[PDB]
RNA sequence: AGCCAGGAUGUUGGCUUAGAAGCAGCCAUCAUUUAAAGAAAGCGUAAUAGCUCACUGGUCGAGUCGGCCUGCGCGGAAGA
């Protein structure tokens, strides 16, 4: 669980989405990719 | 396969099914490339060094290649019907081995009907070479 | 580094900071990155810039700086109260115009160029873009 | 194959050609020889998929203007110092 | 079925000491091993081993089709060191010639599935490179 | 894109490798069946054994996948 304002994807399986005005990171199979805005 | 490669595979579907007008089905259901072999290499072994098979199985890939000869097409396009082609022969040898690979090692991609040339069905032919 | 080897006078006043560029076009190689904002670039900023865009280069091609930083610009001391003259320089810093060209590079193609001077903008304060080279 | 299709501007100098490139229009100028030089804008993105050739620097362009199909190359031209496109350009009549 | 290379040396029998009991871990018995392992290689010569594709078994008795031996190892004899390439490119040792391969390609040419021998010979020439021996 | 099955080996990239059979490097990157199997982009070890990605053989009934210029908006954003 990052917080940057610099988020950025880094495997072939990160989804870039937006929940409840906020840019989140996620990943299907990696805990560390885990991430908000 | 752009218009200038199509024109190059619809030069094939004239001139590959011109003289051995035999088309039928394989697929990669068993397709890995040491159990591909058990088509592949044996048909190049029982070729020369010239083994061609070489595929573009679809549902429009049909209609528009094929139109020269044997216009029965219209049974290979949906659901995996495929092709291949052989060079020489007449319900050949080799028009059976698709069948020993399924009976041995294939899990029944397409039913291989043999695409009817000389009306065939999905059994060996009558008109085999013994 | 860059610096001055000599200035004629010592200390130079601060002037200002219109007009548009000169160095407009790419003259010497393929590639180019160029300023767009108005500001100031310092003697470190670029050779800051030169090492991380090396990095990114690996002693392949070539690479042309044109600026050259040399505005003595000064400082009045901490904890001195404001007369009793002017200060020491610093630092020497270069003015730079929007327009102005900062670096240009051959050799190397252009997506490798993308990313080799986006590291290299991402450490410099006025925003920079990409530009080819323009046949006439 | 490469042409322009352009009209002649009404009033001239830097306040009314700043609006006619605002209005995705640029000046340009065409001297050379015995005709004296002729001051006509041209069509800004409608040239900006042609200048992406060399061809229009080292090729033969035909300008529609006054029902006459000028043949000419091109000479010179100027860009915004921090912007993609296009300011200012010569024609020679050659 | 199980056709990974990886093997012992020749003559001697208990084939643990360089793999294990990575061969012999399930039922297929040192009766059934041995009585092929060293009596094959009375055709096939000592100093160079033998591939022959082991397979695990539920009928447990196994069998054997033969081939030829591999040139992760086979490139020392055509070269002249047993253990010679350090470092090729900036203090070289080795190197490779042009038209001795004839033999090494097609004297065993039932295994190899190729008939033509100039684009087989460059696959062994990527071989000697693979090891070091740039020509 | 979604629904079957790859993702070789020539090969076991190896110098002498704790081990060596791709991932820990500085060695070619040619190629035999070439639809292809990267003498390899990551897991596993003593290297591994096998399954994982493209490569390309599928299926599918009207649209596309990612660059430029700009109008607006979103986060970055802690106070007595
Ligand atoms: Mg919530
Ligand atoms: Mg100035
Ligand atoms: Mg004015
Ligand atoms: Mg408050
Ligand atoms: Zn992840």
């Amino acid at each position: 669980m990052k917080v940057r304002a610099s988020v950025k994807k880094l495997c072939r399986n990160c989804k870039i989405v937006k929940r409840d005005g906020v840019i989140r990171v996620i990943c299907s199979a990696e805990p560390k990719h885990k991430q908000r805005q | 396969a752009l218009n200038l490669q199509d024109k190059q595979a619809i030069v094939a579907e004239v001139s590959e099914v011109a003289k051995g007008a035999l088309s039928a089905v394989v697929a990669d259901s068993r397709g890995v490339t040491v159990d591909k072999m058990t088509e592949l290499r044996k048909a190049g072994r029982e070729a020369g060094v010239y083994m061609r098979v070489v595929r573009n199985t679809l549902l429009r890939r049909a209609v528009e290649g094929t139109p020269f000869e044997c216009l029965k097409d219209a049974f290979v396009g949906p659901t995996l019907i495929a092709y291949s082609m052989e060079h020489p022969g007449a319900a050949a040898r080799l028009f059976k081995e698709f069948a020993k690979a399924n009976a041995k090692f294939e899990v029944k991609a397409a039913a291989f009907e043999g695409e009817l040339i000389p009306a065939s069905q999905i059994d060996r032919l009558a008109t085999l070479p013994t | 580094m860059l610096q001055p080897k000599r200035t004629k006078f010592r200390k130079m006043h601060k002037g200002r900071n219109r007009g548009l560029a000169q160095g407009t076009d790419v003259s010497f190689g393929s590639f180019g990155l160029k300023a767009v904002g108005r500001g100031r670039l310092t003697a470190r900023q670029i050779e800051a810039a030169r090492r991380a865009m090396t990095r990114a280069v690996k002693r392949q091609g070539k690479i042309w700086i044109r600026v050259f930083p040399d505005k003595p610009i000064t400082e009045k001391p901490l904890a001195v109260r404001m007369g009793k003259g002017k200060g020491n320089v610093e630092y020497w810093v270069a003015l730079i115009q929007p327009g102005k060209v900062l670096y240009e590079m051959d050799g190397v193609p252009e997506e490798l160029a993308r990313e080799a001077f986006k590291l290299a903008a991402a450490k410099l304060p006025i925003k920079t873009t990409f530009v080819t080279k323009t046949v006439m | 194959m490469f042409t322009i299709n352009a009209e002649v501007r009404k009033e001239q100098g830097k306040g009314a050609s700043r609006r006619l490139r605002a209005a995705n229009k640029f000046p340009a100028i065409i001297y050379g020889g015995k005709e004296a030089p002729l001051a006509i804008e041209l069509d800004h993105d409608k040239v900006m998929n042609m200048q992406a050739k060399a061809e229009f620097y080292s090729e033969v362009l035909t300008i529609v203007v006054d029902g006459k199909e000028i043949k000419v190359k091109a000479q010179d031209v100027q860009r915004h110092p921090y912007k993609p496109k296009l300011q200012h350009i010569d024609f020679v009549r050659a | 079925q199980a056709y990974v290379k990886l093997q012992v040396a020749a003559g001697m029998a208990n084939p643990s000491p360089p793999v294990g009991p990575a061969l012999g871990q399930q039922g297929v018995n040192i009766m059934e091993f041995c009585k092929a392992f060293n009596a094959k290689t009375d055709s096939i010569e000592k100093g160079l081993p033998i591939p022959v594709v082991i397979t695990v078994y539920a009928d447990r008795s196994f069998t054997f089709v033969t081939k030829t031996p591999p040139a992760a190892v086979l490139l020392k004899k055509a070269a002249g060191i047993k253990s010679g390439s350090g470092k090729p490119n900036k203090d070289k040792v080795g190197k490779i010639s042009r038209a001795q391969l004839q033999e090494i390609a097609q004297t065993k040419a039932a295994d190899m599935t190729g008939a033509d021998i100039e684009a087989m010979t460059r696959s062994i020439e990527g071989t000697a490179r693979s090891m070091g021996l740039v020509v």
